[PDB]
């Protein structure tokens, strides 16, 4: 009995579990993300 | 006229052992029931400085440690005081103060907690005699008393506020982890093994 | 943790052997979003 | 080329890879994820090393 995988939860952008919460201003451009984007939405398909 | 149900007259010759009292109330058998707050504690045991110093506990949780420190410093205690004449006397760190308005306050050290009294009727105190299964009354609980901190600036109130404010700040249950492989790999490999042993078992059963 | 226990019991007589099979749910572990390609490699997304 | 051969060549060039902005950003993100994992495990020794590595890698312009 250990970490069994039960599913995948979609992540809201710019939230605490998003990859863009870090990365500062400069790296946000290298990832082709607009710094004016505010997050708050999911990406499904 | 509700006639008395019991008329058999049967009587029990039970004799109860009673012990002399160290003190006797004067003028009125009245007592005040007081609810014990969380920030105030009673230590009926005589104060033993060495076990107390040797049993102080240190915890990582700052809120719990602060609460324990506050309750320990505010705990009502007592100890034996050697009189200058060579005798032994009971010495306590707690006193009751009555102000000019007639209100009462419980004092531990420099801390003062006000008392709020509400009159209660048909409330009495009894002594339990379990070995005989009967209850012997003791006195009447006329007033219910609540203990309240005197003011905001009191150190007890500030410590309680700090503890309760920082207690609800810490809230993080899910623990992060890093995935190195496909989370579905275990299921598919175990399904493959299960199907393999299904085929082997079916062959064995057909050959059995 | 709302329903932290799944319980199965069995009074085996087939010698009364009451066996209870119970499984409990523990911690939740979350991770950063990850992409698993068809070939098998997984990488941050 | 096959998929496995492509992965092998990519790993070989990554070993040869001195620096690349996209790859540096990916490495920094992976380091941040590892750091939060260490933080949630209350490992005060690993987190110091990860913080030092992040400080060394960072300071962009």
């Amino acid at each position: 009995g250990n970490k069994v995988h039960i599913g995948k939860v979609p992540i809201m952008l710019r939230s605490k579990f998003c990859s863009l919460r870090t990365l500062d201003e400069v790296d946000l451009y290298k990832m082709k993300e607009c710094p004016y984007d505010m997050g708050g939405y999911f990406v499904i398909n | 006229h509700t006639k008395s149900v019991y008329d058999n007259g049967e009587t029990l010759d039970i004799s109860l052992p009673i012990h002399p009292k160290s003190h006797i109330p004067q003028g009125k058998q009245d007592r005040w029931v007081v609810k014990l707050p969380d920030f105030l504690d009673i230590n009926a045991e005589p104060f033993d400085p060495r076990p107390f110093e040797m049993n102080v506990k240190t915890h990582e949780d700052k809120n719990q440690e602060l609460l324990d420190k506050l309750i320990a410093v505010n705990t009502v205690r007592w100890r034996y005081a050697k009189s200058e004449t060579g005798g032994i006397f009971k010495e306590t760190n707690s006193q009751i103060i009555q102000w000019e308005d007639g209100t009462y306050s419980l004092r531990v050290g420099s801390e003062i907690f006000d008392m709020f009294t509400t009159n209660t009727d048909d409330n009495y105190l009894v002594s339990e005699h379990n070995e005989e299964g009967i209850l012997m009354t003791e006195s009447t609980l006329s007033k219910s008393v609540k203990l309240v901190p005197a003011s905001f600036q009191s150190t007890t109130h500030q410590k309680l506020a700090k503890a309760l404010s920082a207690k609800q700040k810490k809230e993080s249950y899910a623990r992060s982890v890093v995935t190195k492989e496909d989370p579905e790999e275990r299921q598919r490999r175990l399904e493959s093994q299960e199907n393999e042993r299904y085929r082997l078992e079916r062959r064995r059963k057909q050959a059995e | 943790w709302e329903e932290p226990r799944l319980i199965l019991d069995q009074p085996a007589q087939h010698d009364n052997i009451n066996k209870r099979y119970e499984i409990r749910f523990g911690k939740i572990y979350l991770s950063r979003p990850t992409m698993t390609e068809a070939d098998g490699t997984t990488h941050a997304m | 080329l096959s998929n496995d051969e492509v992965n092998s060549i990519v790993k070989m060039k990554q070993s040869l890879s001195s620096n690349t902005g996209f790859n540096t950003v990916l490495k920094k993100a992976q380091l941040q994820e590892e750091l939060e994992e260490a933080r949630d495990a209350h490992d005060h020794e690993r987190v110091a090393r990860i913080e030092a590595e992040l400080k060394s890698i960072g300071a962009e312009s």
